[PDB]
């Protein structure tokens, strides 16, 4: 009977204060959270940070909320959770989140029995992550997420997470097209403010950056017009027209080349790892221009000095080429 | 359980929320303090930055008196609607936000006495206006102005919870900036006067100053790098017009190329940042190149003497002259 | 439509089709007396695996998209793991992962002893 | 009379209870739904999104709300619904969506004699589309819209499509920019969670790109500088300067061409099938300069061989260049 | 003074605003006009325009009739909100602002005899599909469509006050675009039939018609000046190898950067425009220019007699062929 | 004392009818305004609008909240404004405004014994601003704001500047990036609208766009290129290689200007000021190249016309381009 069922909640709410937390004054309320994510929408470099949806559910105990002679767990409508207490959980590193509220605002009341109150959201979640670019695109994050108690201390409120290493599913479900999910940890721990001391939930991811891309786009052009620059070196030192034409050429692809590449990246306004290797290469090409100046120079009154710095030059570029990558490779990898 | 729902309800019975404490009587005194979490990213473009803070404030009410078994009421955030609370705002700020997620990010604590303690967490955006002059070797303050927005300083005034140096509280993870060093925080309070009246303002300056690091790499290496290369043009043989001819166009459009590139970087202005003055210069020196091969080859056939000289001179004057510049121009701005 | 194929102590499982759509894959045993059980879920991007409790530290799952296959490297063997296992394929918004009912296609039945 | 109206929709809203469904505790209450797409907005593969605009109609029997002597459909006003019950339908996929509120909110309310409820919405949604950009842009993706309760589970409410394959309408009418819709399907299950298992309605969409464009702008300019690329071997070798001006100019506007396409096209970093095809080219450019060093260096000392490798490069770059595109088109198409 | 305040207290007692007026018993008629304040941008990229006009509707209420000292009766928005109005929605509509500052910018007057007359002020941004293949030599007809959201065309019909034409007004100072021109607007009603019944829609179509004088010098000039450049090759000496190799490669780059820039203008579509068509063919132009000085320097030593009538035959072919296309090419658009 | 204090608002609020105008059935309301200029934050050429932040301050006189006995100006909470009637002022030329609302909403209401009523708001609004840039950059806008009534006439409301040209503030504290308030203006005039009458207020500043950006970066870098063209001139006319590439790259130098000036300056799709001078530079280079090819075709027949032609274009060119230049900045200055 519906009456009936009407009855028992208007029993409830007759008399419930929100104002007061469940079991005032005494030991404190157990607040179990469990996380299933549904995707990482977007991570960004130049703002440091990332996006998440996930599903967020709070599981306390209220012996306020007790009822009898009901054996079913009622799933009230979202729109009774106004009339109960709930935790004041807040996501200490968001900078913009919100609840969805498509058609109705995804919420959810299921309480039971003996008196436990089950509470889920659906929030997007725009959380701040610090990143260390230095060693960029070869570089490894770690993002997190802060869950905090913003009024009660210790001594009223606990969190843990429920079902230990369990609690949080769905990392699976993350799609990165740049990134890969490495490992995700969950803790639990205490932190001291001026005002207080507040209980701690942290979720952290790694993430590796995919290289791929980077390959095609960025190192194999500075290589292939690099190598391209010492075919200057395989020509006649008289055919001036040729080798200053195509050793100037080549520092004007190479600029090409970085000044177009800054436009397409993310602006990070400090030095990384793909900046050293474009800069290198850069030399390189600059330093085959200057052989062939001190060829063109000297090569009417010393013919035989001339022909010995081309075949030089045909074996120490190369070579000094192989240990910069060498050194570089080894170095960030 | 059921005294502190009593003692809840008889204090707001007879409660005027319209009416600040001490109407007609005193002065209310607030106690502000700020512990800063993050302070985040600087936008050169829009002149402005963003700052996560935990925003206190402390006052005493009278009327909020009240005695029982325990000393202080932790009470919700819903309370503080039913109370006079008050209406501090930023001076300078743009557009922030108080989170609601997945409540209200705010405490109201009412001691026996009445004295309240009141603490919200913000994200404000603040107008910083930059002198960019001496871009990219130029330091900022940007400042954080708070205060009433409609008592006086007759009526309300605003106080540092303890020394102004210590007020202000910036966290050691808290620095979400990717070009700038937050060096420090100067803390002090003031009065402004407007059209209404005269209100107590509370000011705090954070001093910024820019890296350099990356504009060494990416603009001033590459156009020093082109303009010694286009004076490498001197010591090829005069009689290859069509080397040098080939040589001095490519360099200036190599400037070309860094000049644009340089300038999407810098923010939208009016005047010529330092990034400009070293442009332009590299940019005359690099087509002054140009023009003097072209005096050299004017004279080879005629005056092979005085092509000669010219085109020896110029092996000195153009590394000479753009070396001084460079003692000038660094000397200029890493000394102020 | 995705085909799975069964191959494979290292089992190993190869999936055609529009793989793309169905991302995860699991692994299944049944019973001759119960039900059928969760084993183990690998994604076949981001190469994150999910293990059951009874099976951890023992069993193995990778894939590569080479040849799209996914393998159920099984060590430390014993004599109760005897089942008939089965790969399935799940949607990309199917839900849970310790559920068969959730996954789409099955493979054949394969018998290790 | 409109006196007699009032009382009768009075009489309904006295003590009706919005935090009940219907039939609680009984059988589960069917929820028929249908969409009408206005429109698709905009397709985004650097977001994996696209947008989407609709009406909604919702449609099932609540007892509590049957009416008698009024022979009319009462189309009430859009407020009312408030004071209803309404199903916690919301979009499983969803990254934001609101309803329209101009003038007044977008919603519709029209009750039955015998209790039946329509519930009218018009939507604007941003649902997630993971997408294969492997074969762009020659791909083929397939964007998909979930329906799920939040709250109730399948011992509370069922999902059905009213009116079978004819439920979704509008579909044949939508024009994009860039894709072209070749066919949609309607799905209905059941989707089990840790809670319990969910109705599940599921609406899809099979796009494929337009590849005609692409011809002109991007595979065009890239063939015809390879192609004039071969115009060196036919010059004769004595030429140095005539060639390697050709030869480095080509790489010169090779490079130009990888750094402006890649703003044009989506800045979403990973191997596509239009990346592989550019730097496919870029070796052939690459390779027609390399292959003048080799005559240029024993031409003076071996007329005769030099000469043959010239007559050679006139044959086998153009023959590997066709056989690079016909191993290329066949993997991809 | 107090007359007035008795009169809106009794016209809300016995009123539900849940049924329209006239509910079962006739159809409500509601009389539509529009005042135009600024056409709006118009987005090519979106495919949306935006507008703000004053949206005035006028409707009787046989249950709002009332005598008094005065005719007309200014209420306020509370009490606006207190009685019916209709459902008015813009079906093409993507995301409108109702204005709210500082106040909802919405009046409601009552007339002794219960007629109802509501303006607000709104700002609509609205769907305007395109075919953009005669782009930038292209027109196009933006719609605007509204109506009821949940009575059928049995309980609410929709007029406008006057004739049709001039119900829908536009200001002298109402036009905020930058690239169109608006020639006018047709204004017309009919049904549209739906899965919930059958509604009644007013139409109105803004016709806009792209200015092509941006285009011409951005991009037709050096188009064709830079085809130009490339068939002058063709008049120097055969023996300038170097000269004439140097002239071909460049231009076939310079082609190429002003064929990038132009594209980016287009908003991202995936169908040949007008645009496209004369690009592609200036690039072959360019590009068949180099080839034909190959086929000549092949023949440079052994056939010099065939070199030279291959050169002569290509300073007439080209330039004819090349006009010939763009006679053709601006024929064909300009006239459509 | 307080319990004074508080019987006097609770009698001015007892029985007022927010409904009614002070003086109703009167004389007209006269509403004072005045306005402090807190900054002008962006002018958008693209969307054709600015952004404004102000302190919004009304003024007028209600004899219904008059009070005697208390020497003090009472400043009640910012939330007894909805409990009095205040004008129902807009903004005409709006696109998107709003009240600050951190830590409360940014607002103010203060009375006076004689019943004078302040009410102050603190309001950022975008305001649509048309603009000619035919002369860009070095056009002068003249950007206005319009204040108005929403449902009165001259005969129920009327406006004025409190203060006369006093009443707008902080004008001078304005540091524009890109533009230099020259002067502004207070206007009141009344308007007719189709609905009746209306008070008007207009406040209109004036912008003088900084040429200091624009000389260095797009007029300087033309100018030299195309003096450089010029160089070709000196050059014997049997130079054929140093001259075609010469020529040839100022040609390409001056289109990669174009190309690149045209994205970063804002998207105005018709012919401006800096239109003209851009392509005006443009056809002097192709005039340069294109009068060697005449040189070039006719010297080997006739030797002395060929250098005729060189030593007059050493002339003609340089002096053609000062009246260009003279013609241009005249018109345009
Ligand atoms: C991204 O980066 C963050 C850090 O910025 C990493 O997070 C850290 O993770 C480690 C675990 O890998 C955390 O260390 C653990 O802290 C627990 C809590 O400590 C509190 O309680 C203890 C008493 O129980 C107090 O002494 C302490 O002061 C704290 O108040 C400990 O319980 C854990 O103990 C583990 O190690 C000890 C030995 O040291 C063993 O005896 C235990 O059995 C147990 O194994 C442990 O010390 C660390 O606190 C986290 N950082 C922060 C700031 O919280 C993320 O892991 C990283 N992301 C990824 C993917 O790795
Ligand atoms: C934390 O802060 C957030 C904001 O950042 C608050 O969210 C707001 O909550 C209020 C109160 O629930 C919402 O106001 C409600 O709006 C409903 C209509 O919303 C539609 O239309 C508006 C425009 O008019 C759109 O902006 C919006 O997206 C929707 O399309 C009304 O129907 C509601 O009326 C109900 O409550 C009032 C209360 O006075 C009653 O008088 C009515 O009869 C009726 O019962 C109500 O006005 C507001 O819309 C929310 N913001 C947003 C952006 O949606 C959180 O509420 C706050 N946290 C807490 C705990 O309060
Ligand atoms: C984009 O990609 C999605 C997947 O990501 C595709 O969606 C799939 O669409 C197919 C149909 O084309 C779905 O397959 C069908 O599922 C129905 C529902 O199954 C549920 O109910 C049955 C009992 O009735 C249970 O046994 C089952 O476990 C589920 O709970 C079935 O009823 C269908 O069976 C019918 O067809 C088959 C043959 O195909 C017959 O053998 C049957 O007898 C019967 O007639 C069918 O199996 C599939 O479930 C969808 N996947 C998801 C994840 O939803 C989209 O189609 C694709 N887009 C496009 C345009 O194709
Ligand atoms: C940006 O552009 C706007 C226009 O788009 C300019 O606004 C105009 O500003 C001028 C002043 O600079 C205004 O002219 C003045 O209008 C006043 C109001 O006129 C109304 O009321 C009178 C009766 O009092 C009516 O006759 C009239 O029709 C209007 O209804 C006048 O009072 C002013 O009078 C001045 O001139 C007369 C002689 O003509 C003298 O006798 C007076 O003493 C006095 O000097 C004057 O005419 C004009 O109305 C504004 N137009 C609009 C549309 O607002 C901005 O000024 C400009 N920006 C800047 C910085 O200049
Ligand atoms: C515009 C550049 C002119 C350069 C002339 C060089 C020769 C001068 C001889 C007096
Ligand atoms: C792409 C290279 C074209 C070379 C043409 C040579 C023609 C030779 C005719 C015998």
């Amino acid at each position: 009977n519906m009456s009936f069922v009407k009855e028992t909640v208007d029993k409830l709410l007759k008399g419930y204060d929100i104002r007061l937390r469940p079991d005032f004054g005494g030991p404190p309320v157990c607040v179990g959270m469990n996380i299933d994510i549904a995707s990482i929408d977007m991570v960004s470099e130049v703002n440091m940070d990332y996006t998440l949806t996930m599903y967020f559910q709070q599981y306390w105990r209220d012996k306020r909320l007790a009822y009898s002679g009901i054996p079913l767990n009622l799933t009230l409508d979202n729109r009774v959770a106004d009339q109960l207490w709930v935790p004041d959980t807040y996501f200490l590193n968001d900078k913009k989140s919100f609840v969805h509220g498509v058609t109705v605002k995804n919420r959810m009341i299921r309480l039971h029995p003996d008196g436990t109150v089950l509470y889920g959201l659906r929030i997007t979640t725009t959380a701040a992550c610090m990143m260390d670019l230095r060693r960029y695109p070869l570089d490894e994050q770690n993002c997190t997420l802060e869950i905090e108690s913003y009024g009660y201390t210790t001594d009223d409120i606990e969190f843990y997470w429920r079902g230990g290493d369990k609690a949080v599913t769905g990392v699976e479900r993350i799609e990165l097209p740049q990134f890969s999910i490495v490992e995700h940890r969950l803790v639990s721990r205490n932190v001291v403010f001026a005002t207080g001391a507040y209980p701690r939930l942290s979720l952290s991811f790694r993430l590796k950056r995919n290289i791929g891309y980077f390959i095609l786009q960025t190192y194999m052009p500075s290589i292939l017009i690099t190598i391209l620059s010492w075919v200057s070196f395989w020509i006649n030192y008289d055919a001036s027209a040729a080798r200053v034409a195509l050793g100037i050429t080549t520092v004007l692809t190479m600029t090409t080349i970085n000044t177009h590449l800054r436009e397409t990246l993310p602006k990070i306004p400090y030095v990384k790892a793909i900046d050293m290797y474009l800069m290198g290469c850069f030399v390189f090409v600059f330093l085959a221009l200057l052989e062939y100046a001190f060829v063109n120079y000297i090569f009417f009154s010393q013919p035989a000095r001339a022909a010995a710095i081309d075949r030089w030059s045909r074996i120490v570029f190369p070579f000094t080429f192989s240990l910069f990558n060498l050194v570089y490779w080894l170095y960030y990898v | 359980t059921t005294v502190f729902t009593r003692i809840l309800d008889r204090l707001l019975d007879g409660y005027d929320n319209r009416l600040r404490p001490g109407l007609g009587e005193r002065v209310t005194e607030v106690k502000t303090d700020i512990f800063v979490t993050s302070f985040g990213p600087v936008s050169d473009h829009d002149m402005e930055y963003t700052i996560d803070v935990f925003f206190r404030q402390s006052w005493k009410d009278e009327r909020l008196k009240f005695k029982g078994p325990m000393t202080v009421l932790r009470l919700n955030n819903l309370m503080a609607s039913k109370i006079w609370t008050p209406d501090t705002f930023f001076h300078n700020g743009k557009k922030s936000v108080a989170h609601n997620m997945t409540m209200p990010n705010k405490l109201l604590r009412i001691t026996e006495d009445g004295t309240l303690l009141y603490t919200m967490r913000l994200t404000v955006r603040a107008e910083c206006p930059m002198h960019l002059e001496d871009f990219p070797m130029d330091a900022h303050a940007c400042p954080l102005k708070f205060g009433s927005y409609a008592y006086t300083r007759a009526e309300v005034v605003y106080e540092w919870t303890r020394e102004p140096a210590r007020s202000v509280v910036v966290a050691e993870d808290g620095s979400r900036l990717n070009q700038y060093d937050l060096l420090g925080q100067t803390v002090d309070s003031g009065i402004v006067q407007s059209s209404t009246g005269e209100y107590v303002v509370m000011t705090t300056h954070f001093h910024l100053k820019r890296k350099i690091g990356y504009f060494v790499i990416q603009t001033y290496l590459p156009c020093i790098m082109t303009v010694i290369l286009s004076q490498v043009s001197f010591w090829l043989n005069r009689e290859s017009v069509p080397a040098r001819t080939v040589f001095g166009v490519t360099t200036v459009l190599t400037m070309t190329t860094l000049s644009i590139s340089a300038r999407n970087s810098l923010p939208k202005v009016a005047y010529a940042t330092a990034m400009d003055w070293f442009i332009a210069v590299c940019y005359a020196f690099v087509f002054s190149a140009l023009i003097e091969f072209a005096t050299v080859n004017y004279f080879t056939k005629s005056q092979p003497a005085r092509a000669a000289k010219i085109d020896r001179l110029s092996r000195i004057a153009f590394p000479l002259l753009f070396g001084i510049f460079n003692l000038v121009y660094w000397a200029t701005y890493l000394n102020r | 439509q995705v085909q799975l194929v069964e191959s494979g102590l290292r089992l190993s499982c190869a999936a055609s089709g529009h793989t793309f759509n169905y991302p995860i894959m699991g692994w299944f045993r049944q019973a001759p007396g119960k039900e059928r059980e969760f084993v183990g879920a690998i994604s076949w991007s981001g190469g994150s695996t999910s293990y059951a409790d009874s099976v951890k530290d023992r069993f193995t799952i990778s894939r590569d998209n080479a040849k799209n296959t996914v393998y159920l490297e099984m060590n430390n063997l014993k004599p109760e793991d005897t089942a008939v296992y089965y790969c399935a394929a799940k949607g990309r918004y199917s839900g849970g992962l310790y559920y068969p009912t959730n996954y789409d296609y099955w493979g054949q039945g394969t018998q290790v002893t």
